[PDB]
This record gives C-alpha cells, sequence and structure tokens, in this order.
RNA sequence: UGGAGAGUUUGAUCCUGGCUCAGGGUGAACGCUGGCGGCGUGCCUAAGACAUGCAAGUCGUGCGGGCCGCGGGGUUUUACUCCGUGGUCAGCGGCGGACGGGUGAGUAACGCGUGGGUGACCUACCCGGAAGAGGGGGACAACCCGGGGAAACUCGGGCUAAUCCCCCAUGUGGACCCGCCCCUUGGGGUGUGUCCAAAGGGCUUUGCCCGCUUCCGGAUGGGCCCGCGUCCCAUCAGCUAGUUGGUGGGGUAAUGGCCCACCAAGGCGACGACGGGUAGCCGGUCUGAGAGGAUGGCCGGCCACAGGGGCACUGAGACACGGGCCCCACUCCUACGGGAGGCAGCAGUUAGGAAUCUUCCGCAAUGGGCGCAAGCCUGACGGAGCGACGCCGCUUGGAGGAAGAAGCCCUUCGGGGUGUAAACUCCUGAACCCGGGACGAAACCCCCGACGAGGGGACUGACGGUACCGGGGUAAUAGCGCCGGCCAACUCCGUGCCAGCAGCCGCGGUAAUACGGAGGGCGCGAGCGUUACCCGGAUUCACUGGGCGUAAAGGGCGUGUAGGCGGCCUGGGGCGUCCCAUGUGAA
C-alpha cells in the first residue's frame, strides 16, 4: 500500500532539521553584532559581525541559504553594523570592513 | 451503393433520353420509343407548368443520373469546381469526365457506364499499368486506362473492343483497339460533349 | 522599449509623487469614429519639481510603489491650468449623479 | 400522446419530445411513441419511424 | 436480442472470490459486465447458433398487496425500487390498477413481500405503507 | 536539457516525423524550438530525409543532446563528419 | 469569384410589422433499418461517491550489512561457520517523484491574448572556457539486545560505512562594506579589510572513464512589471484603512504595502468604480456575400485545481494529483488502545442522465526518469477492441430480355400502371477457401580506427500470419422521409369536426391529392427521419445596412455641466492619417 518517496519526507526532516539550525545562529550573531554596535562596542562588535559573516556564506554553499540571500544579509549587516558605531566609534582591529 | 434499378424509368422522367443501358439503348425501344412519357399511374396526363425549382432540379437530375453517381459524390463533385479557377459550368463536367468508371466506358471497354463500373470494380481495368478499382478515381491528363492479362482473353472484353474497330474516340482520348490500351489526353470541355444538359441550371440549382 | 507617454499634472497631494493625466485617441473597433479616452497614473516625482499643472512625459519604470510603476521623465510645458479645470469639473459632477 | 391509441396510464414511464399543439393550451412537447412505456402504433404502416413501430414482415 | 459484454467471469469460494479466465461447460460462475441480461435468459457466443434455451420456469405469484410511500416526494424513489426488484425476482412484481390509480405489489407469500417492504426501506432507503388493495365497483 | 529529437507527426500506421530542438520537458508532440530536419521511417518518397545540418550543427555546439535514433539520423546527413 | 426567398392581418389594396418555413452545422440523443473498410471520434450530467489492478522509479561503478545461490578450503548433498562471484531484501546516500497524464471547479483577473520592459531577477541536468580536488574530525539508520504491541510499527541502549555531516587550509576566482573611475534605476572596473570551495568510484595504470569544488560565458526554462484588448444588469452609484503616498525595516532569486512600525492624507468612480449574475482565455471551429453572430469538445499554448479549507518543509524549481501538517465533510479496519484513505491518471463499479467504451496488447517504435553500460521503469505512447457518432471509400450485380407473364392498383371495360422491372440467357465474381507474407528497424551495443570521423558486424515487431500478392470462387441487404400551398412527387378505398394531421396557413361536417390503408410517385441511401442548440433567411438593433406627422418611436418647455462636433488665410510640430523597411504574427 506505501511508495517510498517516504524517504524523501524522512530526509526532508533531517535537512530542515539541519538547515534550521543554522539560520538561527545567523539571526542571532547578527542581532548580537548590531546591538553591541549601537552600544559603541566596536572591537567585539566587528569581531561577532566576523564570525556572522562566516556563517552566512557558509549557509550559502549548501542548500540552506544561498547566492544573493547571503551576499544580501552581509550586506545589512555590515551597512547596519558600520552606521551605528560612526556614534564616537573608530574601527577596533578592523574586522570584517574594509576601510 | 450506385441506383441499381429500373433505368429506362428514368429516361421517360427526365423527358430526355439517357444512355444507361448501352445497346439496348440505339435498338428501337429505350421505351423512349413506346413510352416516351413520365412512369406511374400518371404519365399520360396533362403536364402542369414546372415551377422555378423543378426545372433546376430535373435538370440537375438529369446531368446526375447519367453518370450514376451517388447525390453526394455528384454536390461533392459541385462544390469542388466552384472552388476551382474557372467557370464552374465547364470544370464541373470535366471533373465529372475525369471518373475513372466514365473514362473506361468513354473508351469502349465497356458498353455502357454501369458496365464499366462493374469492370473497373472487379480489377479488369489497369491505370499506367497498375491496376485501379475505384470507379471515383480521377483521371489525369497523360494516364494510360488500359485491361489486364486475366481480363483480356475475357469473352465480354472481345467483343466491346471490336465494336471499336473504326469508332473514333472523342477529342481528349486515344483507344489504341490492338493493345486494349489508351490514354486520357485533354481534360474535355463544354463543346467536346453532346450532354442534354444546361450546366449553368445545375450552378443554379446550388444556391437554394 | 520603455512606454513613453504625455500628460498634465493633476494631483500632487502626495509625498514625492504626482498624478499625470493621459489622454488617447484610437478608432472605434465598430463605428470607426476616432474617440478620446483618458487613464491616470502616478509617476514618480523625488525631488518633489513637478506641481500642478505640468505637462510632462511619463515612463515607464521598475515598480517603486503599488501602483506607481511609472517615473516623471521630463517638463514639456508648464501652468497648463486649463486642462485640470476640465478634469476636476469632469469629477465635480459626480457628486450630481446619485440618490 | 401521437398516434391512434395508446397504453399509458397514472404511472407509465414516458420519454418527452419538445414540440407544441397548437390546438392544446399547456401542451408543449410530445410523448415519444415506442420508447419506455409507451408501445408504438399499433398496426401502422405509413410514418412507421415517427410512430415507434417496427416493419411488419410479410408473414 | 442483446450484445451483452463479458467483462470478467469469478468463482466463488467458501471465503475468497478467485476471478477465472474462463468457464467451460458443465461449470457454473458468475460473470461481471451484462447490464440487461436477466435470470432464465440464453447466452451463445457473438456467432454461435443464436438458438433459445430451455429452462427459467417462473411460478405465479399468490398474494397481492397495495403499496404507496410516505410521502408524494418519495414516489420514483419507491418506483425506481420495485423495478429493479422485480428483475431480480420474476416471481414479485408491480403493477397498476387500471381503475384505481394505485400500485399493486405482488409476490409468493405474506413473508415474501415482508422481506420486500423491509427491504425497501433498508437497502433502498424508501419507506413505504402497505394495505388491502381497493375495491373498483359499480 | 535542450535536444534534438523526433517528433510524430503523419497519422496512424503512417509514422512522419519531424526532427525538432525542444526543451527535454515538453510533451512528445508539444510546441518545440526549431524544426531541424524531417524523417520518413518507410521510405514512400526518395526524399524520406532532409536535416539542417548548419542548424543541427550550431545546437549541437550549444548543449543540445540528440536522442540516440536523432544521433543516428544525423550522422547519416553528415553532420558529425569533419572530413 | 460574391448576396434567390416564400406563407400569414383585408371584400379587395398598398405599407407597416411580428410569427413561421426552406439551408448549413454538432462530442449529440431518440425512432426505423443496417453489409465492409479506412481515418477520426465517444460521461456535454454529480469538480458525486468509488471495490480491484496498474499508472516512478532508478543507481552496488556512492556505502555498511541481511538472506540465499554456486563452487575450494579444515571438511559434507549435515558447509553450519569460514575468502570469493551472480543475485535478492530493505536501510544510508544520489537523481527523478515540480516532467508526463487528468479535469474546467474557481477566476472579468496582467487570468489570457498582443506588443514591450528587468540598471529588479532565478535557471538542476547539457555545451565552451579558467582553476582546483591538501589535511583533520564526527553522527545516524541498517545490524544485535532490550522494552511496548494483536497489528501498523513504535521506543531505549549499543556499535558501524561512505560521494552523509562538520572544522582547518590553498583562493584561479567569488560575496560584502568603503574610496576611486567609467557608466547611469542595483552594470562594468579597481584597491585595502573581512568572508566562502570540494568525493572518490571503476578499469586494459598516472593512462583513460564517470563523478566532486569555485568562477566566467552560452543555451534552455521561468518569476516579476507595463501599454492596449477581453460578457450581462445602473431596478448595483458611490467604493476605500494597509486604504493612496512617503521614511525606515522585514521578506524573496528580484520590484512592490507584498509584511511591519512611524509620518501624511490620500487613492478610485457615469471614460461606470463598488456590488450582483455568468464564464477558464487563446490558436481555432461553425455560420455568413461580407461586416457580423455564435462558439472554445478533439489537437497545440497559458492558467487554475487535485474530497472542501488553511499552512509550511525539502529542494534549481512545489506551498507539491499517486509528499507532509492542522481544521471540516465522508468512508474503511480493529484483539476497542489507535490504524487507513482521497481515480479531475488508465481501465472499471455505482449514482445522475436522453447519452458516450476494454478493469485489452506492447514497450517493437517515438518521447521521458535513472544508470558508465547491460538494462530497468514509463495505462506518456504505439496499437488493437466495441459504438453508423462523424467523414471518405466500396457492395447488394452487368449486358441481353415482351407493344409488355402473374399478382396488385386504377379503368370512360377498349385499356392503362408497376416495367426491362421479373422470369429467362449468358458474363463478371463482394464474400469465402488455398499458398505466400510486409514496410514501420537501425541504434544503443560490438570490431579496425583515438572511446573522434569514417568503414564494418549482430540483436530487436505489440499491431499480425495482419495489410498486401498469387490461385480458386458463390449473385449473392435495402431502407427511411415525404407526395395541399412553401415544395420535388395522385389516384382509389376507409372515415365522417369521430379517429387523427399540424412548422405556419390550416385540413376532418359523407366524392378529403391535408386523417388511416393501398397502388403509384418524388427525395436520399448504410441510411432516413425527429428532438434540442448555434448562424442564415432577420434590412428583424440596419457599422456595411432601418427608422420616429397619422404604423412602435421627438423628451411638456427652457437654461446649462460634461461630452460630441466646429468658418476663411499662412506658417511650426507631425499625435491622428498615409507610405516604405524591419521585427513579431509558434505548430
Ligand atoms: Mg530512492
Ligand atoms: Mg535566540
Ligand atoms: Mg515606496
Ligand atoms: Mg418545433
Ligand atoms: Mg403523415
Ligand atoms: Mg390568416
Ligand atoms: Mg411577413
Ligand atoms: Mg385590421
Ligand atoms: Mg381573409
Ligand atoms: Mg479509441
Ligand atoms: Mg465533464
Ligand atoms: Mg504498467
Ligand atoms: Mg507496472
Ligand atoms: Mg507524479
Ligand atoms: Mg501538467
Ligand atoms: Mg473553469
Ligand atoms: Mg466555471
Ligand atoms: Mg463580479
Ligand atoms: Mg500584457
Ligand atoms: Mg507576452
Ligand atoms: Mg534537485
Ligand atoms: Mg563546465
Ligand atoms: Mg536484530
Ligand atoms: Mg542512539
Ligand atoms: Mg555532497
Ligand atoms: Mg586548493
Ligand atoms: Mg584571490
Ligand atoms: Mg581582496
Ligand atoms: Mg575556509
Ligand atoms: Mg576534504
Ligand atoms: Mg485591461
Ligand atoms: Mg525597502
Ligand atoms: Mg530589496
Ligand atoms: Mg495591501
Ligand atoms: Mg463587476
Ligand atoms: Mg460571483
Ligand atoms: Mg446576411
Ligand atoms: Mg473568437
Ligand atoms: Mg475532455
Ligand atoms: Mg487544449
Ligand atoms: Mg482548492
Ligand atoms: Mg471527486
Ligand atoms: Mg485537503
Ligand atoms: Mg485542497
Ligand atoms: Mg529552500
Ligand atoms: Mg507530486
Ligand atoms: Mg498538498
Ligand atoms: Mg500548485
Ligand atoms: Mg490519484
Ligand atoms: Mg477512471
Ligand atoms: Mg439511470
Ligand atoms: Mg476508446
Ligand atoms: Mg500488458
Ligand atoms: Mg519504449
Ligand atoms: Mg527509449
Ligand atoms: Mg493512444
Ligand atoms: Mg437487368
Ligand atoms: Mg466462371
Ligand atoms: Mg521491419
Ligand atoms: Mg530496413
Ligand atoms: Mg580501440
Ligand atoms: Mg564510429
Ligand atoms: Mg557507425
Ligand atoms: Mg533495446
Ligand atoms: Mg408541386
Ligand atoms: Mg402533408
Ligand atoms: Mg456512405
Ligand atoms: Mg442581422
Ligand atoms: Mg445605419
Ligand atoms: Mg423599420
Ligand atoms: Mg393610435
Ligand atoms: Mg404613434
Ligand atoms: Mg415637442
Ligand atoms: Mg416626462
Ligand atoms: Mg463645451
Ligand atoms: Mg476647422
Ligand atoms: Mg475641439
Ligand atoms: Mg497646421
Ligand atoms: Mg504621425
Ligand atoms: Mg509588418
Ligand atoms: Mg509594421
Ligand atoms: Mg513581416
Ligand atoms: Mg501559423
Ligand atoms: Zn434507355
Amino acid at each position: 500500500r506505501n511508495l517510498s518517496a517516504l524517504k524523501r519526507h524522512r530526509q526532508s526532516l533531517k535537512r530542515r532539521l539541519r538547515n534550521k539550525a543554522k539560520k538561527s545562529a545567523i539571526k542571532t550573531l547578527s542581532k548580537k553584532a548590531i546591538q553591541l554596535a549601537q552600544e559603541g562596542k566596536a572591537e567585539e562588535a566587528l569581531k561577532i559581525m566576523r564570525k556572522a559573516e562566516s556563517l552566512i556564506d557558509k549557509a550559502a554553499k549548501g542548500s540552506t541559504l544561498h547566492k544573493n540571500a547571503a551576499a544580501r544579509r552581509k550586506s545589512r549587516l555590515m551597512r547596519k553594523v558600520r552606521q551605528l558605531l560612526e556614534a564616537a566609534g573608530a574601527p577596533l582591529i578592523g574586522g570584517g570592513l574594509s576601510a | 451503393g450506385r441506383y441499381i434499378g429500373p433505368v429506362c424509368r428514368l429516361c421517360r422522367r427526365e423527358g430526355v433520353k439517357l444512355y444507361l443501358k448501352g445497346e439496348r439503348c440505339y435498338s428501337p425501344k429505350c421505351a423512349m420509343e413506346r413510352r416516351p412519357y413520365p412512369p406511374g399511374q400518371h404519365g399520360q396526363k396533362r403536364a402542369r407548368r414546372p415551377s422555378d425549382y423543378a426545372v433546376r432540379l430535373r435538370e440537375k437530375q438529369k446531368l446526375r443520373r447519367i453518370y450514376g453517381i451517388s447525390e453526394r459524390q455528384f454536390r461533392n463533385l459541385f462544390e469542388e469546381a466552384s472552388k476551382k479557377k474557372g467557370v464552374t459550368g465547364s470544370v464541373f463536367l470535366g471533373l465529372l469526365e475525369s471518373r475513372l468508371d466514365n473514362v473506361v466506358y468513354r473508351l469502349g471497354f465497356a458498353v455502357s457506364r454501369r458496365q464499366a463500373r462493374q469492370l473497373v470494380r472487379h480489377g479488369h481495368i489497369t491505370v499506367n499499368g497498375r491496376r485501379v478499382d475505384l470507379p471515383s478515381y480521377r483521371v489525369r491528363p497523360g494516364d494510360e486506362i488500359a485491361v489486364a492479362e486475366k481480363s483480356r482473353n475475357l469473352e465480354l472484353i472481345r467483343q466491346n473492343l471490336e465494336a471499336m474497330k473504326g469508332r473514333k474516340v472523342g477529342p481528349w482520348l486515344s483507344l489504341d483497339v490492338e493493345g486494349m490500351k489508351g490514354k486520357f489526353l485533354r481534360l474535355p470541355d463544354r463543346e467536346d460533349l453532346a450532354l442534354p444538359v444546361n450546366e449553368q441550371l445545375v450552378i443554379e440549382f446550388y444556391s437554394r | 522599449p520603455k512606454k513613453v507617454l504625455t500628460g498634465v499634472v493633476v494631483s500632487d497631494k502626495m509625498q514625492k509623487t504626482v498624478t499625470v493625466l493621459v489622454e488617447r485617441q484610437f478608432p472605434h473597433p465598430l463605428y470607426g469614429k476616432v474617440i478620446k479616452r483618458s487613464k491616470k497614473y502616478l509617476a514618480h516625482d523625488p525631488e518633489e519639481k513637478y506641481k500642478l499643472g505640468d505637462v510632462v512625459e511619463i515612463i515607464e519604470s521598475r515598480p517603486i510603489s503599488k501602483r506607481k510603476r511609472f517615473r516623471v521623465l521630463r517638463l514639456v510645458e508648464s501652468g497648463r491650468m486649463d486642462l485640470v479645470e476640465k478634469y476636476l469639473i469632469r469629477r465635480q459632477n459626480y457628486e450630481s449623479l446619485s440618490k | 400522446i401521437p398516434g391512434e391509441g395508446h397504453n399509458l396510464q397514472e404511472h407509465s414511464v414516458v420519454l418527452i419530445r419538445g414540440g407544441r399543439v397548437k390546438d392544446l393550451p399547456g401542451v408543449r412537447y410530445h410523448i415519444v411513441r415506442g420508447v419506455y412505456d409507451a408501445a408504438g402504433v399499433k398496426d401502422r404502416k405509413k410514418s412507421r419511424s415517427k410512430y415507434g413501430t417496427k416493419k411488419p414482415k410479410e408473414a | 436480442g442483446r450484445k451483452e459484454r463479458v467483462a470478467r467471469l469469478l468463482r466463488m469460494h467458501a471465503n475468497h472470490r478467485e476471478e477465472v479466465e474462463e468457464l467451460k461447460a458443465g461449470d457454473l460462475g458468475a460473470v461481471v459486465g451484462l447490464k440487461e441480461t436477466i435470470t432464465g435468459d440464453t447466452l451463445v457466443g457473438e456467432d454461435a447458433p443464436r438458438v433459445i434455451l430451455e429452462s427459467i420456469e417462473v411460478p405465479e405469484p399468490v398474494i397481492d398487496v397495495a403499496i404507496e410511500p410516505k410521502t408524494k416526494a418519495d414516489q420514483e424513489k419507491l418506483s425506481q425500487a420495485l423495478a429493479r426488484l422485480a428483475e431480480e425476482d420474476p416471481t414479485f412484481r408491480v403493477s397498476t390498477h387500471p381503475e384505481t390509480g394505485q400500485t399493486i405489489i405482488s409476490g409468493m407469500g405474506e413473508l415474501h413481500l415482508e422481506i420486500i417492504v423491509d427491504r425497501l426501506k433498508r437497502e433502498f432507503k424508501v419507506d413505504a405503507n402497505v394495505g388491502k388493495p381497493q375495491v373498483a365497483y359499480r | 536539457m535542450v535536444k534534438i529529437r523526433l517528433a510524430r507527426f503523419g497519422s496512424k500506421h503512417n509514422p512522419h516525423y519531424r526532427i525538432v530542438v525542444t526543451d527535454a520537458r515538453r510533451k512528445r508532440d508539444g510546441k518545440y524550438i526549431e524544426k531541424i530536419g524531417y524523417y520518413d521511417p518507410r521510405k514512400t518518397t526518395p526524399d524520406w530525409l532532409k536535416v539542417d545540418v548548419e542548424r543541427a550543427r550550431y545546437w549541437l555546439s550549444v548543449g543540445a543532446q540528440p536522442t540516440d535514433t536523432a544521433r543516428r539520423l544525423l550522422r547519416q546527413a553528415g553532420v558529425f563528419r569533419q572530413e
């Protein structure tokens, strides 16, 4: 009575579980960086932003995020981090912002 | 199927003299010599002035009953001529005279049209060497309508092919009696066929 | 090519957006009489340089919002308040067609 | 109910055909003879097909 | 005189149903298809001598009762049923009194008409009353 | 991917194909990209197979994959022959 | 290369005007009759409910095992248990289940059609190009044991393999912020900073074959946007709060109020918004002189749906017909504690209806998924079956044959008709019987050659022992409508406003060409009629192509808004219009 598209559903869940866990991280660190960036903490802000960037791009290589999506987040993150920082900041140990 | 039934009975109705019997239709008795009036309990009673419709109907029947054709093939043949480039009047007849069965008769091999039909139909006829048994076959300029082997020695054939000695075939054709062969040279024309029919009228019939 | 239309501005009540009223004629599909119809387009005016009364070229564009799919290309002439008086009257009139 | 004589009762199943009868009011249809419970006309000879009667054999 | 279609043959076993590919002479079975064939009818190859075998019989009913639905709305529901029923049992019959318009249902016995009506309710979802047929006086 | 295959036409008991380039996903006789030639498996005509080697080659150079019998026919029209 | 009209208001007339008919057409149905073949075509109703089988699967050349076969080894037809081969069963992993096929429910909408736009984008597998494929770890099934259970199968612990997962490195390259140059809606270049790659598998062994990673480009397929076009009711006239716009965010591949905050108040409507009714749209099809009208079954395109409703997951692609979750309706199984299902796929059942089929054959071909390949799968498809459902073709015989059998019908009792029709004489020879017997099939593959080109070799047919051919060979089916006028075709009898006919006008009251029968005739013919519907006739919504004094029809009269239309002369522009070229106008 049963087809084997069930294996596909099995695949489904595990993969879902997988990249689900990756997107959380990305959102967390991103938030974490911008939170610090506004708080004036240049160094740790940038430090976390770098980690985020890595996690985003790492998501891009597989079927989780992908391409412009990752490209996009990074820009929004960097765009946000830099702006908030020039609230008397100066980028310490310039993390991931060519400047 | 075709008509398959009293023929002469039609010759009296059309008032004219049809040749749906071959030989007899020359003897002193195509019934057009004896009872030149319409068949039926009446026939020889006063004839009322034909209605405009009765004229065209009777004229159109006149032509169709001459070739044995069904009202379906007749009308179809007609509409094709209409479409065709040129005076549908002539063209129509032309297509009718191009019919295979007809040509066989117009060629001699057969005493009448019905007989020609059966000849063609029984594989006795041959077009360009290959046998054809479809009376409706359209013969084209250049084809060679002939007989076949098991067909030549045949009794009825020799008869019909002997009567052709001397006799000349219409301008648009060219029989070869001693070869039982024959070519369809040219598409005929209004003047070539001495038909007791005013085709102009058939055209008009098919309007309504 | 990007469609380009010419109309007059009849509304500048919105921010960075003007309402351009474009006319057009054409043969009646059945009665052949040339008829005049008209359509209103919301054209993007980011510099807020176009005002009520201008006849302008409108050009097809990347969506700026729901309804705004054109950008003001350039000024054709100015002050045609006459062309607005009409539309306004045509509109004012509606207040007299109900029950 | 077309034809001379019929076999229709207070429960017969009929096949309606459409087509009114000029001298009859709310009569906008004709029962089809020879279908369901409407027998064909008995002894009919001429326009047979219109009265659901089969060709009689010369016995 | 009707062309029938034997879609598939089938043998009735004590527990399941075997679908055989054929049934030869002297054997019994059930066929699926055939929308017209009824009890007693003869079946011959689509060519074979169109003969008409013996058999059938069919005794005449012994008792009659008049039946009428619960609501005029159930009328065709009931009629359609009775008809279907007279098709499976040539011993059961539906008639319409020529004089008094009622429908007379008839069968082989009190018990017979009893399972009929009851069969009409449970299996045909039609509830009908039954009573002694009216009399045509003069 | 895009392909070069036989699209059926003709008629019942009268197969008449059309050598065409289409996406591998269209139905067998659906809309196609371009017609490059025709083919008549029963040689009812001396001219029972034509191909536009020119175009056929063009599409081959751009990814189009020939089905087997489509390959057979093109080979025969001399498309793969570099002389 | 294309246009026919007639009957009916009156004592009679002309006009007006409605009704009616002759034609063509259909996925048809019903009645009568029925021989063949080919090609088409067949649930139009309950988008009702469905027993049963079959409609996607495929890879051991990604990986570890289980059960079996055969063989050789301690020793066995006691191999069990122990290398090694071909299989098999699931599991893990991959690729495809988003194609193909079905349906017309919903939708008047950028849904579709047509032409455009994207500096606002995506595209697995396929081509072309460049550069790589170096290290290090880890888990979960399978499996064994344990626990729950009748079962589906569930739960726990424990190992374990990879092309599964993860970190590190190299960075040809790429992504992002920024500055600069070019360019102009987010495109191209460039610099410092940060950030990102990978699988090994099989052989005739470094040499090949299939895979892996990044980037650039091509092809193909798409998303989104825009102009114009797209039914009836105004006895639906006002509609609008995410409503219209802005700012900033979220979101996606990408624009957008698409979503959310905050600000502003807008946006739409008689050029018909809003509301209600109906409807999938197109290529086309039918009709028509045309202009129009009607239509959208079959076939091709888009779309939409998958018991009703809502939602995400996985993924290059789906908010997914034979995947998932929840709610509703419904149905099935049960050891009564929870299990199962979704034919608008093929075929078939049941229901409804006036009505439309085989639960068939085959993967031989063409096309599709997977695989290096062999090959497997494919109710796509190729065919066969039943149905005059349609169209085309064929047959029921041909030539003789009487002033003309019989019968039957008329009859002025002379005779006339059926009718050369029959009989009858010849001749030909549908069916049938005998022999033979296809095309559609050449390649994948294999061999020389480089796995190239080229040359060469072999396998393969459902339809079918069929089409077709040769040979022999019996004359051997005919029906249905009409016969007052339109309208082609008349007499006798029966009947007596009874029975009936009827599309209209009207026939029937005891000589009825109008009813029923008969003879005879006209029309067609494997058929003919009927009903329903569409266009025609209807110049009868008159754009082509009508009208309003008395036939239907001038608003009771002004004033006037929008709108429609507008004199002479000359210049500018060149939107209308006209012209040419070119693109497009799929099949
Ligand atoms: Mg699988
Ligand atoms: Mg958190
Ligand atoms: Mg905006
Ligand atoms: Mg009628
Ligand atoms: Mg009659
Ligand atoms: Mg009158
Ligand atoms: Mg009139
Ligand atoms: Mg009067
Ligand atoms: Mg009068
Ligand atoms: Mg079929
Ligand atoms: Mg349907
Ligand atoms: Mg199968
Ligand atoms: Mg199968
Ligand atoms: Mg599927
Ligand atoms: Mg599809
Ligand atoms: Mg629909
Ligand atoms: Mg609908
Ligand atoms: Mg609506
Ligand atoms: Mg559009
Ligand atoms: Mg388009
Ligand atoms: Mg994929
Ligand atoms: Mg490449
Ligand atoms: Mg175990
Ligand atoms: Mg565990
Ligand atoms: Mg991988
Ligand atoms: Mg490297
Ligand atoms: Mg680099
Ligand atoms: Mg750099
Ligand atoms: Mg790295
Ligand atoms: Mg590695
Ligand atoms: Mg529109
Ligand atoms: Mg934004
Ligand atoms: Mg954006
Ligand atoms: Mg909104
Ligand atoms: Mg509306
Ligand atoms: Mg509605
Ligand atoms: Mg007209
Ligand atoms: Mg149309
Ligand atoms: Mg359909
Ligand atoms: Mg279609
Ligand atoms: Mg739905
Ligand atoms: Mg359903
Ligand atoms: Mg559901
Ligand atoms: Mg649903
Ligand atoms: Mg995804
Ligand atoms: Mg699916
Ligand atoms: Mg779903
Ligand atoms: Mg969907
Ligand atoms: Mg299904
Ligand atoms: Mg089905
Ligand atoms: Mg029924
Ligand atoms: Mg079929
Ligand atoms: Mg099979
Ligand atoms: Mg196949
Ligand atoms: Mg294949
Ligand atoms: Mg098929
Ligand atoms: Mg004779
Ligand atoms: Mg003989
Ligand atoms: Mg062959
Ligand atoms: Mg060959
Ligand atoms: Mg070699
Ligand atoms: Mg080679
Ligand atoms: Mg070769
Ligand atoms: Mg093969
Ligand atoms: Mg007359
Ligand atoms: Mg009459
Ligand atoms: Mg025919
Ligand atoms: Mg008209
Ligand atoms: Mg006019
Ligand atoms: Mg008038
Ligand atoms: Mg008056
Ligand atoms: Mg008046
Ligand atoms: Mg007045
Ligand atoms: Mg008034
Ligand atoms: Mg004015
Ligand atoms: Mg002027
Ligand atoms: Mg003016
Ligand atoms: Mg001027
Ligand atoms: Mg111009
Ligand atoms: Mg042009
Ligand atoms: Mg042009
Ligand atoms: Mg052109
Ligand atoms: Mg075309
Ligand atoms: Zn004669």
